[PDB]
């Protein structure tokens, strides 16, 4: 979602399916709502089932350690929608397609509560790097489903370990971790 | 002023201070450092 | 990642079974072992293993 001009979220995602279309040789289309076909629509699904699954993975921009849940106002029941991809730091594990807790063997909880979460994040407001990888992968799952060639695969599978090692060097210049001052036991350690 | 029964003695005085500093402190982070590592090592023997 | 295991897992198995293509089928193979990783990450970040504070028998040794 493009808050800012609703316009540059139907663009990228254009041309991520566009994109999709050029891995096995195919003339770019103009407007996606107008052409149907039954090759476009495979494209589409493919690219929302690739952007969940790298976005589950877990990055230093799309985690959220501190995230809240408020559990209603009368009842206590938190629903479990699905877009959270995965809900770590404690013991919630989507009992009844609410948020349990596994711990406290409960469903109804009192108040807020905070956990990691990891929310379905949209295709057009990830990081660059992110998606090229997301469109290289989707491309080169597109081509072994449907065309299924041989060279074109092999070129692919270079393309996303080359696109995958620029997400990897992203996820280390924006945390920029430190084993000495960011390390969570050594800073006790080097106190003096 | 010579002779009193309370006598308040400090080793290692400082100037403008009311107290005198303990002997320990110059060397309290090297006790804290060695503190830590000792304990990282048999923290690691009990894992063997 | 659990779903997505499953799905890649059984997709893979129901290739061999009725469709078995060559190509395919090497293509899944990546695929699933690439899900397993993924819930096998999600199985430490879930369960947050020590081998000192959270093993059975090494905290009790800790104590000092």
């Amino acid at each position: 979602m493009n808050m800012q001009d609703a316009y540059f979220g139907s663009a990228a995602e254009l041309d991520a399916v566009n994109e999709m279309l050029a891995a096995i040789g195919e003339s770019p289309v103009t407007t996606l709502d107008e052409d149907g076909s039954a090759d476009v629509a495979n494209a589409r699904r493919i690219l929302n089932r690739i952007n969940r699954q790298i976005q589950s993975k877990g990055w230093a921009f799309n985690i959220n350690e501190s995230a809240t849940l408020t559990p209603d106002a009368s009842t206590g029941l938190i629903p479990f929608r699905p877009a959270y991809l995965s809900i770590l730091g404690g013991q919630y594990i989507n009992r009844g397609g609410w948020v349990y807790d596994k711990s406290t063997g409960t469903d109804t909880f009192s108040g807020p509560i905070t956990v990691t979460l990891i929310t379905l994040q949209d295709y057009d407001e990830m990081p660059e790097c992110f998606r090229q990888w997301i469109v290289t992968k989707a491309s080169r799952q597109f081509n072994s489903r449907f065309f299924g060639a041989e060279d074109v695969e092999n070129s692919l599978a270079q393309e996303e370990m080359e696109a995958r090692m620029a997400c990897n060097e992203y996820e280390m210049d924006f945390g920029q971790y430190n084993m000495l001052d960011g390390d969570a036991y050594v800073q006790g350690l080097i106190g003096r | 002023l010579e002779e009193c029964p309370y006598i308040p003695v400090r080793m290692v005085r400082i100037d403008g201070e009311s107290y005198g500093r303990s002997y320990v402190e110059e060397y309290l982070g090297d006790l804290k450092s060695l503190e830590n590592l000792q304990e990282s090592i048999v923290k690691m023997a009990m894992i063997t």
